[PDB]
This record gives structure tokens, sequence and C-alpha cells, in this order.
């Protein structure tokens, strides 16, 4: 009986109808597609199950779709969402491989498609490098899956070959020293895909890790590499895109410290606060709120980034992971300097914000002003909330 | 015994290719109210042999600006693939024989593209891509036709296959439009009329050129045998001759398409028709 | 290939079976059912014949050196090649369906597969990508 | 030249077809030797545990 | 995922099912603690898979056969 | 499914958490088990077969001479 | 026309004689007129068992 | 000590291991173009596909064949997209680079 | 060791109709034993009984109707064990040797 | 079994040869030889249909796209530092260590395995693809859809 699979049939039927509707709308010469975007958001809601993580991903992708305008980009983001959703439910390396590869192909094509102006060739260059680096990591995953399949005779993810699969997962999160594909991507690709790349796949992969993964090894050297390299790199790079790429490497090192000491509640709290800050960061038009992102990414006390860092520090001290904790505290002391550089650049400066001329007047002030109210979330964060 | 069987197969293939190219000349002449080759031997029966021997003592032109290995390799690859496809027709018992021959005929594209890469002509590079585009475009309709054919091929034990000895010995009346599409696809693969616009062997002389034409006529005979197996209830000598006569008859009476015209035909007419027929036959076969 | 174990020889003992297998004639109704071995021999023999065709006019033909005898006398292909690649993969997927005696849920799964195929194809048709004007 | 390249390819193919099976044979011989050492050590441990384990 | 290539199931599927049944019937709060009590079924499943111990026995018999022909070449 | 799993909470609490791979394989492919035959039955059946051979209602072990 | 008849007759005769000769040769190799049939795993197992038992019958014949 | 089947199996596994590392390393080591890098990625995929098919025959199991079909699909899609991007980048940067498709120079 | 074998595959196909109508109890016992016990040692008497019951039947046919059985088995051998190509030989053999003992 | 083992070992030689040569055309020719030889290797394992899929997809379809791209984009620069710059000794050392000596093999502690031919059943494959792995089949279709749309969007205008 197939009566337990109506959501899958609904997914496929919705894709079949959406392609035909997008074709009919384009035969009329419509230069805007807000109706297509609303149908895409409805389809996103209709295929998502009733778990916390699934709906967090769903609501995140509904918010992200407001920064994309063409039909093909919307289709690629939907088919990347299918991989992102179904990776959280993957209990093998077969589905794991297919979901990861679908996401990689969608990201590569979007990086090629959306570039404009003088930065087109730089974006295509960085997309090619990302594709080549992704191909060999995919080959490593397939090779060691074949080794595990031959040794165990089954699809269980146990044994020594899980160390290389773990390295595949660490590549997909931009963990140093395999971090330079993300550093290349941050310097050229436009802001909407940078917003997409810093939020949704990290959530999808960490939920797969929380749900169906065990390894008998450690990730401590990659924690050290990510934290020290990210902090020193963001201290040393004057371009703002490289600053935010290296600060992202530092944040993924903190999330790996939360993974390594168990306690995924602190991981989920810090990831949620980080995702809301990212949603504020890449949609800013008034540059004074760039200082709020700075004080809430430096871990300064009353804002929500402090709470996200401080439960990670608390659980690390609870299980006595002293050396990694000391390295994390040193890199936190270093991170403050370049977040202060951000504050010097964009707060202690005269205010200029250009008006719109061709309509759409400051079109994402709702989301940015809503996400700035991360100064009111700390009242709920101090309680036993995320567990 | 396998080497003996293969050589005993190879002999009538080459003899038949010589007689096909003579019969094409003479039938094309009879439609045009003339005679065709009659002087060269009694009833002209030595003309292909003297063409082959004339090309044998002809000077081989090796251009000293090309890559000699790929230039030599292109007609060898074409000829070898034609002979191997004939062996797959007659000296095989494989379960997926039609898939084997489809795979071999998909390899035949390489001789055209190696000739296009090797010779340093401006329009050989221009025409090889067009010929490859035509063959590539009609291979998909051939594959979907094979999908429609294989839905009804079952052996005695109940297993579905593409084995030629398990095909029925009666004409497939239910698949007449698919048979017509298959025949026009054969015409498109062999670059005959009305798809003969693209040539690629403009720099070849003597026995490399002879290898090109032997490969072309042998591939035509392969596709004729395949169509007679799939649709006409078996492989026979009379069916080979009748289908060859039909191809020459079409070449006598029709003009050719432009490049974009047969591209639109193959990508907007033949592929949707073969896929729709596959869906209908799958609905019937349940 | 010859069998290397008593279990592979149906537990027949002796030395007559080993020599008889190593010096056997090829037989589709003996030990070599569905074998694909004549395809390799055909390649070797036809390569020999075409090499003899290549080499022979270098001996029995006239030749004259001249500097003029040794001289020369779009994105749609990208579309065709990539579309042919994807459609060939799809037909290869459809082939295990046609080789089975499929039940009704198999039929509806296959039709969902074909529907996704033809939906992408019809989108590229409607946007004017199969009109080969350029 | 063409004859030089065909000769070099034929030489490389024949040399690869004769040389690599010796590498594989040496590797398999090393694995057999280490496995036999492991078997003997396991038998020694079993005898020791039977001796002081009753 | 345990379906056979030419048969209904794989050739060592039932050994795997024996091991998983043993793991199912234990009550320890950790998988690593439950694994210590089902090591015999895991060993039999690994012996189904790769036959390392049968190969080891044949290697030992071959070592003795090569020893009884070099050190012992007794003529009649 | 063969590569995906979905987890939902029992409203009543009367469901036992097991390995979903083991449960999936039990429902999909089953599990075959066997037993060793008791030796007394083996010698009894061997004696009966020997008696059937001797009394003449059983043939030989080969069709040849 | 009458000039096109001899080549068309010769093609048929060539293919008839060649197929007859190839049939006789492969019939001598295989000794049964169903060698080209499709065979599944059960039929392959049956043929391989038959071949090995024929070899065993030959081995046992040269001992009496 | 070992049989002909064991030689055949160990030779297969040694061959595929050297194939995998050849595809991973060699075109980068010889400082080749992006087109040859994509070809070597196809070599990596072929090594994994051969390993899966060998294991599927070895265990009498279906999962290797499923993985084989999936690997062919994903590898061809990624290769086609990469070649399209290579052509676009070459046409964007050939006016000032000449050797634009070689990033290992 | 003793040589144990059953007739050739075309002979087995030619005699397969008599096996269930004349050696049903050996067939039942062999099927039940292989269902219960996996080790080949544990099902040796029933295996031996089924082999001997097949060989005794093969000895019966060659005493009563050898030429009809030989031509039918040769026909099955020639056409790749396809029953649909040897209906006349099958009818002649079953007429010479009935599947069940008629007029009893 | 000399020719079968030699045909198995030839695949690694062709894998090295793809990157070793300086001509891109010759690299593609080596790859075509490798895929044909590997399709014949897969048929030693008993796979008839999947070897034909290997041939039909990789040699028939993908290598044609490779040869079109190479023939459209490669003006001869083999002298232009493709010969004059050589190769990387560190990369060659990595290849030797990992693929010749094989310090981290896929079989791990095991060193000997018995190769066993299979018997491919396409009825089993059809049942598996269209009943047991149907969700993976549909997601493969979605990946092919991504490829088709993405190529047609990325085609240089
Ligand atoms: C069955 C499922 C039904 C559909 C559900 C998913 C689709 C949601 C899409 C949506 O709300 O479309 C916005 C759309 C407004 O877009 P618009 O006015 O055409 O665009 C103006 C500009 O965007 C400029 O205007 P703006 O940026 O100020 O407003 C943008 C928009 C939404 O702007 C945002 O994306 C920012 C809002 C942040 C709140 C996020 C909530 C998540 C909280 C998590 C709690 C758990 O504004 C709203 O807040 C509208 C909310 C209406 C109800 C939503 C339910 O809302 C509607 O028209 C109503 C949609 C509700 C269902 C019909
Ligand atoms: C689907 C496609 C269609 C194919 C299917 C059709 C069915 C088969 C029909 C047969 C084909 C008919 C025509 C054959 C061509 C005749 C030769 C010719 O005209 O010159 C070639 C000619 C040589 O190039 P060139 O124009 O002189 O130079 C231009 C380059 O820029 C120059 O490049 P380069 O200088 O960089 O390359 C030099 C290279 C030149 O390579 C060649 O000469 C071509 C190689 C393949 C051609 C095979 C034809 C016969 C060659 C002799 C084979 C002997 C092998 C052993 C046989 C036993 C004899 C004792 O020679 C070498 O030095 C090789 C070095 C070896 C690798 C080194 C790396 C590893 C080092 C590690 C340690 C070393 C140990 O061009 C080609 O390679 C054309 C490719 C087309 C060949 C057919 C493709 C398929 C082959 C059969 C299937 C594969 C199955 C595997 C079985 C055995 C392997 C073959
Ligand atoms: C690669 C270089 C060529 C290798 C050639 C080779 O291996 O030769 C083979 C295959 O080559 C040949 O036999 C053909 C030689 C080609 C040249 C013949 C020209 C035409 C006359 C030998 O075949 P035999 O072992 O004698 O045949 C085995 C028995 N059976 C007939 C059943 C296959
Ligand atoms: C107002 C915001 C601005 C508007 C824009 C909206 C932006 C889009 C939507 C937000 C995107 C960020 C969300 C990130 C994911 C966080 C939630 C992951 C789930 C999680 O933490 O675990 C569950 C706790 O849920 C919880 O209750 C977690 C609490 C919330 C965490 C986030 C903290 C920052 C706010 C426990 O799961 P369980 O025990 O039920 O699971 C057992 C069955 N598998
Ligand atoms: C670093 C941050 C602190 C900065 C000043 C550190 C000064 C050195 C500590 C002196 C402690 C006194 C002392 O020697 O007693 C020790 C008590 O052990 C202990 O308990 C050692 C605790 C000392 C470190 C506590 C500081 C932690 C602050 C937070 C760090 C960040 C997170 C953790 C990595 C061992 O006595 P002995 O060996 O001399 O006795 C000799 C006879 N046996
Ligand atoms: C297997 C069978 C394969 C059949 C292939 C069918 C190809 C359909 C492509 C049709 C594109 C042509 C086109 O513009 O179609 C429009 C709508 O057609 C459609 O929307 C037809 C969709 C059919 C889906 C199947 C016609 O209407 P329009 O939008 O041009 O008219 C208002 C603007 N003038
Ligand atoms: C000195 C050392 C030389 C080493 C050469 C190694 C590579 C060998 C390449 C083929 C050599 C041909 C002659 C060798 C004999 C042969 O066929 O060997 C077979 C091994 O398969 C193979 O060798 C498979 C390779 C086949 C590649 C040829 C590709 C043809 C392309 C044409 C398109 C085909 C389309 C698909 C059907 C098995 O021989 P056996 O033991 O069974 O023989 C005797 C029992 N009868
Ligand atoms: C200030 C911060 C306000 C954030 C609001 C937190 C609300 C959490 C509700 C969770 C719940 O009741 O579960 C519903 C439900 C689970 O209960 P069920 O209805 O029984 O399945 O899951 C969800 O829908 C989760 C919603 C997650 C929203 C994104 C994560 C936070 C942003
Ligand atoms: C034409 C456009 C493409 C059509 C195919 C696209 C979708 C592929 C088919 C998915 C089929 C899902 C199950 C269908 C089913 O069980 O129907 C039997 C079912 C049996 O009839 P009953 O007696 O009402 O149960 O048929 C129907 O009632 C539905 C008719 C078929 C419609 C298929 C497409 C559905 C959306 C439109
Ligand atoms: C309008 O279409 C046509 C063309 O344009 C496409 C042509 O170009 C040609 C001319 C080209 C020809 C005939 C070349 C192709 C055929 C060949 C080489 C014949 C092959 C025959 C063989 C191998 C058998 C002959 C050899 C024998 C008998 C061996 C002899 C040995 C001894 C005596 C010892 C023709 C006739 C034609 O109609």
């Amino acid at each position: 009986a197939a009566a337990a699979a109506m959501i899958e049939l609904d997914l496929c039927f919705g894709l079949l109808l959406l392609i035909l509707f997008g074709l009919l709308s384009l035969r009329n010469g419509h230069v805007s597609l807000a109706h297509i975007r609303f149908i895409c958001q409805c389809w996103l809601v209709m295929i998502t199950p009733l778990e916390v993580q699934d709906f967090a991903l769903c609501i995140l992708t509904v918010v992200l779709l407001q920064s994309f305008h063409s039909f093909e980009a919307l289709l690629f983001l939907l088919l990347a969402y299918i991989g992102q959703l179904y990776m959280m439910h993957s209990c093998n390396l077969v589905s794991f491989y297919v979901c990861l590869e679908a996401q990689t192909l969608c990201v590569v094509v979007l990086c090629g498609l959306l570039a404009r102006g003088a930065s087109t060739s730089f974006s295509v260059e960085a997309a090619l490098k990302f594709l080549l680096l992704s191909a060999m990591v995919s080959g490593m995953a397939l090779f060691w899956f074949s080794a595990m399949y031959q040794r165990t005779g089954s699809l269980d993810m146990v044994g020594q070959e899980t160390f290389w699969i773990l390295l595949v997962m660490l590549f997909k999160l931009g963990v140093a020293p395999m971090h330079m594909w993300s550093v290349d991507l941050y310097g050229s690709i436009p802001k909407s895909l940078l917003l997409y790349l810093s939020t949704a796949p990290k959530l999808s992969l960490f939920t797969f890790w929380a749900s169906s993964w065990h390894h008998d090894f450690s990730v401590g050297v990659f924690i050290l590499f990510s934290m020290f390299i990210g902090s020193i790199g963001a201290y040393g790079q004057p371009a703002l895109r490289s600053l935010f790429a290296y600060s992202t490497i530092n944040e993924i090192g903190l999330l790996l410290l939360a993974v390594e000491t168990a306690g995924f509640h602190t991981l989920y709290q810090h990831l949620g606060i980080y995702i809301i800050t990212q949603l504020l960061l890449w949609n800013l038009t008034d540059k004074r709120l760039f200082a709020l992102c700075a004080v809430s990414l430096a871990g300064l006390p009353p804002f929500a980034g402090f709470f996200g860092k401080a439960w990670i520090f608390w659980h690390a001290m609870s299980v006595q992971a002293f050396s990694l904790l000391a390295a994390a505290l040193f890199c936190t002391l270093l991170s403050l300097v370049y977040y202060l550089r951000v504050i010097r650049l964009f707060w202690t400066a005269p205010v200029h914000t250009a008006a719109s001329f061709t309509g759409a007047p400051n079109q994402t002030t709702l989301t940015s002003a809503c996400a700035v109210a991360l100064a009111f979330a700390p009242v709920m964060l101090v309680k036993p909330f995320v567990i | 015994m396998i080497v003996a069987s293969i050589l005993i197969l190879i002999v009538p293939v080459l003899l038949s290719v010589a007689m096909f190219t003579l019969a094409e000349r003479t039938v094309m002449a009879s439609m045009q109210r003339r005679f065709g080759p009659q002087v060269s031997g009694i009833s002209g029966l030595l003309q292909p042999f003297w063409d082959g021997l004339k090309l044998g003592v002809k000077e081989p032109v090796l251009p000293d600006s090309s890559s000699a290995g790929a230039f030599a390799a292109s007609p060898m690859i074409s000829f070898v693939l034609s002979q191997v496809a004939w062996v797959g027709i007659c000296i095989s018992d494989a379960s997926f024989q039609g898939l084997v021959i489809m795979a071999i005929s998909s390899l035949a594209v390489y001789g055209v593209m190696l000739a296009g890469w090797a010779s340093n002509s401006k329009y050989a590079f221009l025409g090889c891509l067009r010929s490859v585009a035509l063959m590539v475009s009609y291979e998909l309709s051939l594959g979907a036709a094979l999908l429609s054919i294989g839905l009804f091929v079952t052996d005695g034990t109940g297993m579905k296959c593409l084995n030629f000895a398990e095909m029925p010995t009666t004409p497939q009346y239910a698949m007449l439009p698919l048979c017509l599409i298959f025949l026009v696809c054969i015409l498109a693969e062999t670059k005959r009329d009305p798809f003969d616009l693209p040539g690629y062997n403009v720099e070849y002389s003597s026995l490399g050129f002879a290898l090109f034409f032997i490969a072309e006529y042998a591939n035509m005979a392969v596709m004729s045998a395949i169509a007679s197996i799939y649709f006409l209830g078996g492989f026979s000598a009379l069916k080979i001759t009748a289908l060859f006569f039909a191809f020459v008859w079409t070449r006598g009476t029709l003009p050719r398409y432009r490049y974009d015209q047969f591209m639109r035909l193959g990508w907007k007419a033949f592929l949707p028709l073969t896929l729709a027929f596959f869906a209908l036959h799958a609905s019937v076969a349940i | 290939y010859n069998a290397w174990s008593p279990a592979q020889r149906y537990f027949v003992e002796g030395d007559h079976v080993v020599t008889a297998e190593a010096s056997r004639t090829f037989q589709f109704t003996g030990l070599d059912s569905g074998s694909f071995y004549p395809y390799v021999i055909a390649t070797v023999i036809a390569t020999a014949i075409s090499t003899v065709f290549i080499v022979a006019p270098l001996v029995i033909a006239p030749s004259r050196v001249d500097l003029d005898k040794s001289s020369a006398y779009s994105v749609s292909f990208y579309l065709v090649s990539i579309m042919y690649l994807l459609f060939d993969i799809e037909i290869a997927y459809l082939f295990p369906y046609a080789m089975t005696h499929a039940s009704l849920p198999m039929y509806w799964t296959m039709n969902l597969f074909l529907a996704i195929l033809v939906a992408g194809f019809a989108y590229e048709w409607g946007m004017g990508a199969l009109e080969w004007r350029e | 030249g063409l004859i030089r390249n065909i000769a070099t390819f034929a030489t490389a193919v024949v040399g690869w077809s004769v040389g690599i099976p010796f590498v594989v044979q040496a590797r398999m011989n090393g694995y057999v030797e280490r496995n036999l050492a492991t078997y003997d050590a396991a038998q020694r441990q079993k005898a020791e545990e039977a001796a002081i384990g009753g | 995922a345990g379906m056979g290539l030419s048969t209904g199931t794989a050739r060592c599927y039932d050994w795997y099912m024996d091991y998983l049944k043993c793991m199912d019937e234990r009550k320890e709060p950790m998988i690593a603690l439950r694994r210590e009590h089902c090591l015999e079924w895991l060993e039999d499943y690994n012996e189904c898979l790769h036959r390392e111990k049968e190969r080891t026995r044949r290697q030992v018999i071959e070592r003795e056969r090569r020893a009884q022909l070099a050190g012992g070449s007794k003529p009649a | 499914t063969a590569g995906f799993v979905w987890r939902e909470v029992d409203p009543t609490g009367q469901a036992k958490n097991r390995n979903h791979t083991y449960m999936y394989n039990l429902k999909t492919f089953g599990h075959r088990s066997y037993t060793r035959r008791d030796p007394s039955e083996l010698q009894a059946a061997a004696t009966s077969v020997e008696a059937r051979v001797k009394s003449g209602e059983l043939g030989g072990l080969s069709p040849l001479a | 026309g009458w000039n096109a008849l001899p080549s068309l007759v010769i093609i048929t005769g060539i293919w008839t004689a060649g197929l007859f000769a190839l049939d006789k040769v492969q019939m001598f190799r295989e000794n049964k007129p169903a060698w080209a049939n499709n065979k599944d795993g059960w039929q392959k197992a049956l043929y391989r068992r038959d071949w090995y038992l024929q070899r065993e019958e030959e081995t046992l014949a040269m001992a009496k | 000590y070992y049989t002909e089947g064991e030689i055949f199996g160990t030779t297969f596994m040694y061959t595929t291991n050297m194939m995998f590392w050849a595809g991973i390393v060699g075109a980068v080591a010889f400082r080749r173009n992006l087109i040859i890098l994509l070809l070597s990625a196809e070599t990596v995929m072929l090594a994994c596909n051969m390993n899966f098919l060998f294991t599927a025959a070895y265990l009498n199991d279906i999962t290797g064949a499923i993985m084989s079909i999936t690997i062919t699909t994903i590898a061809a899609c990624e290769t086609a997209i990469g070649l399209a991007l290579c052509v676009a980048y070459f046409h964007m940067r050939s006016a000032t680079d000449v050797e634009a498709l070689n990033m290992l120079k | 060791s003793n040589t144990v074998r059953v007739p050739y595959s075309h002979e087995l196909y030619a005699m397969s109709r008599h096996v269930v109508f004349r050696a049903e109890k050996e067939h039942k016992a062999a099927v039940e034993c292989k269902g219960k016990h996996d080790w080949p040692e544990d099902c040796k008497p029933e295996s031996e009984a089924l082999v001997r019951a097949t060989n005794k039947l093969y000895k019966e046919i060659m005493e009563k109707s050898p030429e009809e059985f030989k031509e039918y088995a040769q026909c099955l051998d020639w056409y790749g064990l396809r029953f649909s190509r040897c209906r006349d030989k099958q009818t002649a053999f079953e007429k010479a040797f009935p599947i069940v003992d008629a007029k009893k | 079994m000399f020719f079968e083992n030699s045909a198995i070992l030839l695949c690694a030689l062709l894998s090295i040869a793809v990157g070793y040569t300086k001509s891109p055309f010759m690299s593609l020719m080596y790859s075509v030889m490798l895929f044909i030889n590997s399709s014949f290797v897969l048929m030693m394992l008993g796979f008839e249909f999947l070897a034909l899929v290997n041939l039909l997809v990789y040699v028939g379809a993908l290598a044609v796209l490779f040869l079109f791209v190479i023939m459209l984009l490669e003006i001869p620069a083999t002298e232009l530092r493709a010969y004059s710059r050589g190769w990387s000794t560190l990369g060659i050392f990595v290849f030797i260590i990992n693929g010749v000596f094989q310090i981290t093999p896929s079989m791990g502690p095991r060193g000997i395995i018995t190769g066993l031919p299979g018997a491919e059943s396409i009825t089993n494959l059809g049942h598996a693809l269209y009943l047991y792995f149907a969700d993976l089949l549909i997601l493969n279709s979605l990946v092919l859809t991504v490829a088709l749309f993405g190529r047609f969007a990325i085609a240089p205008v």
C-alpha cells in the first residue's frame, strides 16, 4: 500500500504543475514572478514534515526565496531544498551521497547563473574551482563507502572507514584546513547566494549528524585549525568579504567544539542565533545595523551571540575539555579586534542611505528590522529552552 | 572454430558490399531512363572490383600538416566497428543483443569526428560536427524504438530479452508507424537522402577512402538486417535486397533537408513520437 | 578462463577434465554460454584486415613529392551533445523496466519518471531552445 | 614519429603486463607470511591460557 | 538493501539477521555494551563474508605440505 | 524506505523502540532459520533407506553401468 | 530495368550461400540447432553440469 | 598458498586502488588543464563503480548495481555542467590570459 | 569415492512428468528435509532415496520404451529444452509409457 | 588466465596515461580505451547489461562532448610551457606512496580476496529500481532535471 507516501506524490505533482505554470507565465512576457515565488513557498510548506528541525529549514528557505527573482533560480533552490530536507532523514551512505551531490550541483549552477557586471568571470572561476574540489571529495566518499560495503556486507556505518566519511562532512562545512573553497566563494559570488550558503546546508548536515551518525574518532585538530586560522585570517584580511569568510571558519570551529563534547543543545542554540544574524547581515541597507551584527558576533554580553557562545563554553567546561576550551577563549579574545574594526568602519561614520528610484523602496526592511530584535530573545535564551 | 566462423562471415559481407554499390548505381540509372555500368565486365559485373583494385594501386596522400595516427585510425575504426556489428548479428547468443548492436553503432561516431579533427581542412571541421549532430540526434529515437520493441520480446522460459532468435517470425503489424520511423532513422544514420547535406573524407585517398565506403555500406546492411529482425519477422536475403531497393528508390526521388530542418525534425517530431509510442505500448503490455 | 577448483568442476575428479577444459572448443552450449568472446576475435581480425588495407598502397603505388599535394583543399552542438547525454541516461534507466514483467505500481512509478523527463523537455521546447536558428 | 610511438606503447604495455604481477605476487606472499605469524602467535596464547587457566 | 543479485536475498543475509536479532534481544543501555555479548554471531557473520579462518587452515596445511617435501625426500 | 527513515512519537506510549533496519528487513525479506537434525532420526532414516535398497524397491546411485 | 536485375539477383545468392555455409559451420561447432537461444542462469547451470558430467563419463569409460 | 581466484581478486583490488589514486592525483601532478581534470574525475568515478560492481558480485547483493547506476548519473551531470562552465570562462577570459583553462601553471 | 549422478538435463526434462506421479513421497521428504535442515549431512538418507528413485525410474523406461524415450530426449536436446518444439515425440513417449499406471 | 589478468592490469596503465601525456586529444583517446577495457573487465564479473551501460554512456555520449570541447577550445600550446614547465615531484611522490605501495588500501587489514563472478539478473534489477529504491530513482530524475535546466541557463549567449 502506498497510502503512507502521499507527501512524495504531492512533491512530484507540485513540481510537474509548477514547471508548466512557469512556462505559461513566461509566454506572456512577465518581467516579474512574485506569483511563482508564492507557489514555491506554498510547495515548500506542503512537503515538510512536523519536526522542529524540518520546519526550521522550511521557514528559513521561505524567507530566503524573497531575494531571488528568476524562474530557474527558484527551481534550483527548490531542488536543493529536496536534498537538504532528505539528507536529514538519510540513514545510509547511498541517500547521503545523492543528497550531497544534488546540493553541490545546484550551488555550482546558481553561482554560474546569477553573476552580473564585471564580477561575472570571477564568480564563474570560483564556481569551477569549487566544482573541481567537490568532485574529488565525492570520489573519496564513494571509495571509502565501497570499502565499508565490502568489509561489512551491509549498509551499517561502523568501522575504520567512517573516519574518511567524517572528513567528507568536514569539507562540506568549510572546516579548516579544507576551508579555501568557501574563502574563494565569498570573494566573488553575489550576496544572496552567500546568504544561502552560510545558513541552510550547515543546518541540514548538522541535523544528519545529530540524527544518524557515530564515529570512534576525534575532530580536535580541525577545531584548533578552524579557530586559529579563522581568527588570524579575519584579523589580517582588509577586504570585508574575506573578513566574513574567516569569521565563519571561526564560528564553525566553535560549533565543532560543541559537537566534540556532545551536548547538541548548545550547538542548536548557537546555530540558530548565527543563522538569524546571517539573515540580518546579507540584507542590510542601513549601515548602522552592521554594528549590531558586530557586537552580536563578538559575543558581547547582553546580545544573543553571547548566550550562544556561552552555553558552548559551559558544556565544554562541564565535561572538562580544557585545552580546546582555552584555545577557544584565546580566539574569542582575538575576534573582538576585527569586530571592533567593523564598528569603527560603519558606526563612527556619517550616515548615507540612498533612496530607491525604480520602485521597491528599501524592500527588505521588514526582515532586517525583525532580525535586529535579537536583543529581546535573550530573555528566553537564559531559561532551559533549547533542550 | 570461432576464427573460422568469423572469416566465413566476413567473406559475404565484403562481397555483398561490392554488389550493393554496383546495384545502387544500376537501379539509380534504371529509374533515370539509362543503363548504368555495363562495359566493365559482362553486364558491368566487374566494376566494383576494378574500383577496389584501382584504389589499391592509387597513391596514398598523407598530408604533412595533420596527425598521422588519428588520420590512419579513423577509417580503420569505422571498418572494424561495421565488421564487429555483423559478428554481433550472426555469431552471438547474448541476452541483450539489440542493446549490443545499439552500443556498437553509437561507437561509429568516432570515425567521423577523428576525420574532422585530423585533416586540416576548414570545412571538414565544419561538416563533421553537422554529421555527428545528425547521427547523435537520431540515435535517441532508435533507442526509444528499441524500448518499444523489447516490451514484447519473451523467450520460452518467460525471461524478457533482446535475443534475436527469440523474436517472433511474423511481421509486427501493431507497430507500423514505429517501423516507418525506424526506417527514416536508418536513412538518417547512414547520411543518405534526404539527410545527405553534410565531406568529412575530403582528404582521404586510395584504400582509406575505400575503407570509409565499405564501412558505410556494411553499416547500411547491418541496419537493414536489424529492421528486418525487429519488424519484418526475421532476417533473410530477400528482405535485405528489398530494403536496399527501397533505400535506393527513396534516394532517386527526393531532395534533401537543410541542417536546422532535419534537426527540428529529429528533436520535435521523431523523439516525442517514439516516446509516446513507448508509453502507449507500456500501457498495452500491463 | 578455466575452472580452478573441484567445486567449479561439479566435483569431478581426475586429470582428464583439466586438460579437456584447457583445450576445449568454444561452445555456446557447453561452458561458454552468453560469452561475448567472439566480439574480441572479430576486433582483432578486422584490425588486421584494415591494417593490411592501410599498408599495401605504400608498396604497389606510384608516388611523387610535392609541397602542394600535402596542403589543405556555434553553440547548438553543445545543446545537442548535453541533451543526448541526459536522454541516453534516461533511456538506460528505462531499459530495466521493459525487461521485466511489470506490475501496476511499477508502471505508475515509471510514468512518474517519464513525466519528469517530458516536463523538462517541454519547458525547453516552450522557451524556443529546440528551434535551431542559431 | 608514428612508428616510434607505436613501438613505445607496445613496449610499455608488455612491460606492464609482465612486471606488475611480480609486485602483486610479492604483496600476497607478504600477507601470507604475516597471517601465518598471527596464527602461530594465537596458538601460543591459547596454549598459555590453557596452561594457567586449567 | 539486503536484496540478492540473482537470488532473493544475499548469501550472508541470514547470518546478519542472526547478529541483529542478538543485538535486539539484549538490554544493556549502550550499543557498545550490547556488542560485547553478541561477538560470536558477529564472528560467524564475518566468517560467512570472507572465510578468513578456512583460508588460514588451508595455508597451515600448505605450510606443512611444503615442509614434508623439502625436509623429507625419502627414496624407496 | 531503503535509504530514508521517519521518526514519530507514539501517542499512547505502547510502542517499543527497536532497530529500524532489523524491523524493515523482517517485514521486507524475512529471516530463515534451521536446526540440526537429532542423530537418532538420522540413523533411523539411514536404516530405512538401507532396507529399501536391500529389498529392491530402490535403484542405484548412477544411471551408468 | 534489365541491367539492374543481375546485381540484385547476385546479392540474394551471395547472402543465401553465405548464410548456408555459416549455418553448417556453426552447426558443426555446436551440434544442436538451438545454440543461439537466450539462456538464463538455470539453463547455463544445466549446460555446465552436462559438460562436466560428460567429461566424467569419458574419464570413467577409459578405465574398464 | 593461494589459488587462481585469489590472484584474480587481489589483482582487481590492487588495480582499482592504483586507478583511484591515479585519477585523484595524476592530472594535477602533471599540471594539466581543467578539461583533463574533469576526465581524471571520470577516472575516479570509474574506479569506484568497478569496486561497487565487484562487491555486488562478491556478496551476491543488489546495492552495488544501484550505486553503479547512480554514480554514472551523477558523474555525467557534474561533468556536463563543468564543461559548460569551462567554455563560458574561456570565452570570458581569453582576451588577457591565453592559457586561461590552466590554473596549475 | 563412489560416483553419484542423475541423468542428463534433457533426459531429466523428458522424465520430469513421471517423477511426481511415481516418486512423490521421496520428493516430499527431500523438500521437507531441505526446508528444515541446512547441513547436507542431516539430509543424506532422503537425498540418497531421491537419487535412487530417479535412477530406478530411468532404468524402468529404458526396459519398456527405449526408442521413444531416446527420440524424445534427443528432440529436447536439439531444441534447447523447449517443450513446445517436441509435442509429437512427447505424445508418442507418453503413449508408449503412461505417466500414471492406466487401466489399474 | 594471462590475458584476463593483463586486461585487468591495463586499466591502471591507461589511468596513468590519461594524465601523463601532453596532448589533450591523446588524453581523451586514452580515456576511451580505458572505458572500453573496463567495460570488458566488468563482463568478467558476469555483468552484461551494466557493462553496456558503461560503454553507451561514457564512450558514446560523454566523450563526444569532451572531444567537441577540446577541438573547439585548444589551440596547440604543448610547446608553450606544457613541455617547458614539466610536472610536480611532490604530486608524483604522493601518487607513488598512495597508489603503488598503497599504505592505506581499501581492504584494510585484509590482503587477499577471492574474486567471484556474478550472474546479473535484469528482472531483479527492474524489481529493485522500480519497487525497493523508487525514491532514489525519482531523486536521480530530479538531478537530471537540474542538469538539463542548469545547462540551458548557463549556455553562453
Ligand atoms: C554512387 O555511389 C557510389 C559511390 O559514391 C558513394 C562510389 O564511390 C562508388 C565507387 C567506390 C567503390 C566501389 C569502393 C568501395 C568498395 C570496394 C573497395 C569493394 C570491396 C570488395 C572486396 C574486398 C572484394 C574484392 C576482392 C577480391 C575478390 C579479392 C581478389 C583476390 C585475388 C584475385 C587473389 C560506387 C560504385 C558507387 O556506386
